[PDB]
């Protein structure tokens, strides 16, 4: 499945809403591969830095079977 | 457009919000985490399906995952939609222009606004198929901005 | 508790706690006694409770005694009286508690599907906590046996 | 998210006995704090702006950080700020009026000291204006209440230190 | 059906009938010979299957004919044996049309709903399916018995 | 959405009957031209872009409906329009698969004709196109694997006119 | 997600060679154990509710577990350790029809480990269940079959362990 | 293989595999011989078949081997040639593994995008796996001639 | 257009025209004379620029016009001029509007899909383009040059 | 500035930049030299256009610099004209960007929310920005001061 | 995201001081390379798709890479190539005419190492691939801002080694 392990935090920038909010602005969560490069570019329109990726599942340098 | 994400008080539907995280380690038995998780679980299962589906229909995995805290709400109400149960009931009983309004309907929360709208994702219908119109209707900055 | 939902009421609507629910903690506080009554009468009497609830659910009804049945034998008929002193200790907890939340925490998640697994007939055990429920409020005053009789009929609501 | 009373029911749970005598007297001396703990919270609830005010205006205003240089210095730090502060003082009063630490340990401090080391905020003028602010919710809502809100924002403290 | 599910899996994913599905639907169309045969075996012989099976059932599971029981009396009975002949109608279906979309889109669905507001153990269901499962393999040759034994899995399956 | 075989099994379970000899008999019917269908679909899937570009080489280009003013003009509506006969084309073989054309008017020709009136679309031309696909194709597949193709191209043509 | 099949293509691809008649030696290994892996899957597939139930009456029943006590003892947490066997002989089963491993290393044994650390599962309960659930599957559907379970029961309690 | 996608299939629905698929491992596993030997034939004369394909194609459509054109030069038309043995050999791969996923997976994701960026003309390089198809299923027999060229169609049609 | 650009673009952010956006417009207003002299310089010679760039693209690209190419033969030729004269047209149309909504909005947006459907190389249609730029920046003063020199980049531009 | 904002709106379009837009960052280009005029002019004169524009204030309204008001002392008053060189050090920044989004960053999220903690009247900064806007707009020529007060009307407007 | 313009901005607003002769001095700069900074935008733009596919026929082409064996071989790391390399040209083209590297440092390299280490990615070939990319460029467009367009693109070599 190649499922990657994020542990992306974004920030703030504007809006400023009475919610507690740590959920979405810190966190640590699993998105698969396919997908994974549509995620990370909403992380990079939100702006905020991305701490560590890992790949969960699956190996590198698979030609077949994902 | 600022205003896409203020939530409507008392004059439109309450919105639920999957904040407190459901975290624990070594959890209390009178936890209160795990039963509001339960509740947003239901708020997902029937604002996608519009009804709380028959008990062997509902993916227990997706619901697994969201409370161990790997997937966000949004990648879970993804597998809600993306699953066999929606496409059978939504999307293989209707006409392609029809489900591709009443998905619009059911993950955007508002119709369709014209015909570009209706051009461009009944064109990623037309080349990749379903799974890209969940795909993007969920991908939307519209998604983003409001939920 | 009350104290516990009103928090993450409070919470989940990120404000403080309302005076009319700080009336309604300070309510549950002096109605504190009434409640240690009623699971002091409940925890007194809990073994008649459970007898004469058995013997008239056996009596109504009798598939789960019979040959075939779940609760079968001397081991299973105990099991089942055990399964109703684990419910009767949650409807004490939950009455003293002033909500149903922990009667829901302990025992209301998931009885459908380990009862599913085990083979027991869930509306049998519907019927059982609503002898249980005709018997306590029975030997309760009439209001405190209305408010008894509002967690054991939340605990049936939610069995069937 | 756990009350003195869902704390007690979870310990005699999970050894798995009934109510005993002792948890009795735990339950009595929770309501015997606990309706001055609803007092206190009508009043921290009624003040609340003015306590923050009072707060960021003993400790954090003549430093660098409301000046330049500091993390506190543009509006949009500052209202953070203010936010955060708004948030340690809610969520102490959550704890107050529950009797156990366990919403600050579940909601406050969960990935709180994370985002802290990430965004550069100052560890030690936080725990300076949480401190102000409790000895001016101590000078406002009374002595014992005042004890109350210490140990809960000592805990906030604790988990962010 | 076969060509249902297959026409579906490739019309969700935006492409045509791969070749593999091509030779699954080819092999399941010249199957169908087989498939009808089993099909006449389990229609023409449904009075001995369902009298049997009902007779073990409650061999086996004498409590819901005693009373107390969900199908104690002449007309209760009556529609417990129904209820196996649909079952078994389902089955026919299911073997027939290759897989298990009759048989779950039909009677599996809400069965456990459906069941639990008539007040019906749903084991003593998977029972009397079983036993009709013995009956009508003891009735057949040895791949004909796992053939039509898949479809009767489902049903016991899809109970529990 | 059902083949031949699910509405034969609806038809007898409306009847609340067991599957009879005519049942039988249309069943056996389907699996004797199951394996022709098969080759007929892995054809029609071989040579789908070249089905579709020669139905628009016979009938739509150097048309007044390619010309200014047609409503195939733009790049666009040629794109849509070569978008819509794909959609055609496919959903063909998907009927022709099924032994049953209720994926059709399910699926294709449930709201087609009030969109195609909305936008301007004439009804004849794509007719014609269809007509000359399904010509194409029939060329294609041979004589009766082409005319278990037109009757459902025969079907989609008749529920758009 | 690799096969037997799709794990020999895969090793063949890498080295970069062509299908050799070792590969075909492997791949008719495959086919000679996947007529009964078949049959041992629907056997499992159709009694996988009476597998589970004596796996846990076999081992886990009168502990301290399913009594108070136990991480098994609240029905939330009984019903979650019924999910948990059940998808430990769901996903076994897959290891035995592809024959490979692989599905249990990439969807069971993930994050099964932190998780079952940070809510203090007991990993030696579990694995006690795994093995009882294996030999009753052992004895339900056979010997050869019961060795291919036991390879992937055991490649899931190592990888619990 | 069929077993992957069948695999895959009874997860994203959450079941078991079904008999009827359970069945279509079976017939898959017995129709290995069948397979293996078509793998054989073709992999025996793989050589052969390209020359004569690519002759067959520059034939057809003379613009690739043009002045100006994409496979223009000796290394160009070796490139060409080594393309047409990639296709081919993927065509054993999905020949013997029963399903069309490996040459989904190795060959068919970014055909488009990447021959568009070479400026190769990718109905050329389907023109090209036509004439292999041909000749491919002229060298076979009639049956298997079917089953290679199922899985030859589907790389047309994933080209065009 | 501008105007329809700048009219949208304040549209859905619910304001009026910003001053900087009005005097943009007032901009092109002023310098739609120089553009309507850009038209006819580009109307006027439309035979030579054609002709031309048709000759040097097919000295370009000689595989298109030899037998294999999608422009063999008369009539394909004399289509493949057409085309080259729609493209011109288009280029007229967004000289004059100021902006590429007319070339985009008409003739680049399924350009892809309606080649490849055609079977054409989209990468000698963009140097058919580069044909048309260099004979019709040829034809103009420097910054008159520029100008038409930027909507025939946004037409090869949006090719590949 | 302009092209942060251009890029971002290219973005969330997930397009290129529009020659629309092009222009529009071509024209800013050239109109550098203005705005570095107008802002050099407004850091030259400051201290003139503070000291007016705090007596027009505290003549206007006198209740910040009442006994009990916000600004009474010297040391407020004093840091009452620093938030006044903040703003229209924010209005120079705004200036020389050709956007109002850097005051937007710097100094316009949470005024109303930090001036609600400090107690400071937002409408009475509101009207000493609106002091600073006429005299600067009473010292630049008319043209340059059109443009200066569009940035000062800008922060007003945002203030209250 | 800042800019030339921002970041003088930027810098003159964290040490509090408004605009001085220096800052005017760099603003000109900017504008003055920016005019030429908007042809070659324009430039670049207008050749993206030839700029990448001479980049990759340069270094990538005739390797080990595009061969089997690399992490370049099949279609679907082919189209990852492509996609790699098109938007390392895009969001240079953006620093070039931002006049800043600060969106590389945002955008692209945040977390595009841990990525290229985790999938094996070879950050040779890249860079090479870069650098074949930048004298291309270079070619097309210009000596002064083929120099521009060679810092960016050392900007971003230089955060991938
Ligand atoms: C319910 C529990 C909870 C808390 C507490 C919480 C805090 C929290 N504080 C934040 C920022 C912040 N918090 C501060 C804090 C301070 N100012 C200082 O310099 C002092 C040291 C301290 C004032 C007392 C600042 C300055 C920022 C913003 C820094 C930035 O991102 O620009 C952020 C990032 C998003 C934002 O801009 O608000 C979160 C999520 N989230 C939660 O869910
Ligand atoms: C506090 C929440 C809670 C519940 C609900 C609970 C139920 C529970 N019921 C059990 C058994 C049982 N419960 C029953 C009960 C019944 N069957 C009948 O015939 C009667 C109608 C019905 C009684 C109302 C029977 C017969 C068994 C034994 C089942 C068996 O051994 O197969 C067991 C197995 C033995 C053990 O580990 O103690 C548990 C855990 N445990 C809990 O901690
Ligand atoms: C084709 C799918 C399908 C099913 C399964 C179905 C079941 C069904 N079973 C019913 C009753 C029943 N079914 C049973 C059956 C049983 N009770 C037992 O103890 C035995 C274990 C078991 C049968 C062996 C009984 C006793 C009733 C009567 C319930 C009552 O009278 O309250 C009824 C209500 C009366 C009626 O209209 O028939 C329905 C609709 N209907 C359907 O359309
Ligand atoms: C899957 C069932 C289904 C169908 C068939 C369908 C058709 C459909 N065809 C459309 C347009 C079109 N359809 C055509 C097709 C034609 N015009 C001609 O001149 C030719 C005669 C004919 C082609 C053979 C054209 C040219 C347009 C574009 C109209 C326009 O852009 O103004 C549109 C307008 C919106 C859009 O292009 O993307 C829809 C919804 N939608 C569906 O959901
Ligand atoms: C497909 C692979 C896969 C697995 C296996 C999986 C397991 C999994 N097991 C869990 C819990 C659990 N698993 C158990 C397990 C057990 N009961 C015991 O005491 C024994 C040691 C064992 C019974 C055999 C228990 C008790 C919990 C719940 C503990 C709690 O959170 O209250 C949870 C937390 C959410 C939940 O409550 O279910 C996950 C995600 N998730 C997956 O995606
Ligand atoms: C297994 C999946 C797979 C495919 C499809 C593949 C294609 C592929 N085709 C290539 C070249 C090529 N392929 C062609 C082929 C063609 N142009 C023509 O004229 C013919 C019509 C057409 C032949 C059918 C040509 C001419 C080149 C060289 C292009 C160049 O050097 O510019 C290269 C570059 C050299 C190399 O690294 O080996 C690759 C990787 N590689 C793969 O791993
Ligand atoms: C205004 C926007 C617009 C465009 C672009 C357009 C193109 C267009 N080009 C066509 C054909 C064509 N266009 C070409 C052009 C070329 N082939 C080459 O080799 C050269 C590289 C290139 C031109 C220099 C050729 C050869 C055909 C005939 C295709 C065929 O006959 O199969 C056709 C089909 C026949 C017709 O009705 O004209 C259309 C609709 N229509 C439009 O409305
Ligand atoms: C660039 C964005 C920005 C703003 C807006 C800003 C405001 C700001 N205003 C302050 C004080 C103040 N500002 C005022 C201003 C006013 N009260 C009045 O009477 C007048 C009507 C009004 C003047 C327009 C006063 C009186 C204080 C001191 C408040 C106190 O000491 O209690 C302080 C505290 C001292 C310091 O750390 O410098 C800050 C940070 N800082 C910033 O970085
Ligand atoms: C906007 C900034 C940004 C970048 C750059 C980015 C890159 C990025 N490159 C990826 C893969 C890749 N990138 C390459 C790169 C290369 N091919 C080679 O071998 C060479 C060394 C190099 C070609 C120049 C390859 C081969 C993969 C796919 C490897 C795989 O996962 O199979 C992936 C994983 C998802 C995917 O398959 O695309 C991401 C997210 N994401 C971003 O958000």
């Amino acid at each position: 499945m190649r499922m990657f392990k994020i542990t992306a935090c974004v920030p703030s920038q504007s809006r400023i809403r009475t919610q507690r909010e740590l959920q979405n602005t810190y966190f640590t969560k699993l998105v698969p591969y396919d997908n994974w490069f549509r995620e990370q570019q909403r992380i990079m329109k939100m702006g905020g830095k991305i701490v560590k990726v890992q790949l969960a599942t699956g190996k590198p340098g698979t030609n077949t079977g994902l | 457009p600022r205003a896409r994400a203020t939530q409507p008080g008392s004059l439109g539907a309450k919105v639920f919000r999957l904040n407190n995280e459901l975290p624990s380690g070594k959890t209390t038995n009178v936890s209160f985490s795990e039963s509001a998780t339960q509740k947003v679980i239901e708020a997902a299962y029937r604002q996608v399906f519009g009804r709380m589906v028959y008990a062997g229909q509902r993916q227990k995995v997706a619901e697994i995952k969201l409370e161990n805290g790997e997937i966000t709400l949004r990648e879970f109400i993804r597998a809600l939609a993306k699953s066999d149960v929606f496409r059978n009931t939504y999307w293989s009983s209707l006409y392609v222009t029809k489900a591709v309004e009443y998905i619009h309907r059911r993950l955007l929360g508002r119709p369709t606004y014209g015909r570009q709208e209706i051009n461009s994702y009944f064109d990623t219908c037309a080349k990749k198929g379903f799974y890209a119109l969940v795909d993007a209707i969920i991908d939307s900055k519209e998604y983003e901005e409001a939920f | 508790s009350i104290v516990t939902k009103s928090i993450v009421n409070a919470d989940a609507e990120a404000r403080y706690l309302s005076p009319g629910e700080l009336d309604r903690i300070k309510a549950f506080v002096t109605s504190g006694e009434s409640r240690l009554r009623i699971a002091e009468t409940l925890t007194g009497s809990r073994e008649r409770i459970i007898k004469s609830a058995g013997d008239a659910l056996f009596q109504k009804r009798p598939d789960v005694v019979s040959p075939g049945g779940n609760a079968y034998g001397e081991e299973m008929t105990a099991t089942c009286l055990r399964d109703m002193d684990y419910y009767l200790r949650l409807i004490t907890y939950g009455v003293v508690a002033g909500d149903v939340t922990p009667i829901e925490e302990i025992g209301l998640v998931g009885v459908r599907e380990m009862y599913k697994s085990l083979g027991t007939p869930v509306d049998a055990v519907a019927q059982a906590v609503r002898e249980m429920k005709a018997v306590a409020t029975g030997m309760m005053s009439g209001d405190d046996a209305a408010e008894a009789g509002a967690y054991f009929d939340y605990v049936i609501g939610a069995m069937e | 998210m756990q009350d003195a009373i869902t704390s007690v029911i979870n310990s005699a749970d999970v050894q798995g006995k009934y109510l005993d005598g002792s948890a009795m007297d735990k339950l009595k001396a929770y309501f015997t704090t606990g309706a001055l703990r609803v007092r206190a919270a009508s009043t921290i609830s009624a003040n609340a702006a003015a306590i923050v005010k009072e707060a960021v205006a003993k400790s954090l205003l003549y430093s660098d950080v409301t000046r330049p240089g500091g993390n506190m210095y543009t509006t949009r730090r500052y209202a953070a700020c203010i936010r955060d502060l708004d948030y340690y003082l809610r969520y102490a009063t959550y704890a107050m009026l529950a009797g156990d630490p366990s919403i600050l340990d579940e909601r406050v401090l969960n990935g709180l000291k994370e985002t802290y080391n990430s965004l550069g905020v100052p560890v030690g003028s936080t725990v300076q204006a949480i401190q102000a602010m409790k000895e001016v919710t101590a000078g406002l809502v009374g002595a014992d209440a005042g004890r109350e809100m210490g140990v809960y924002f000592d805990y906030i403290c604790s988990g962010l230190s």
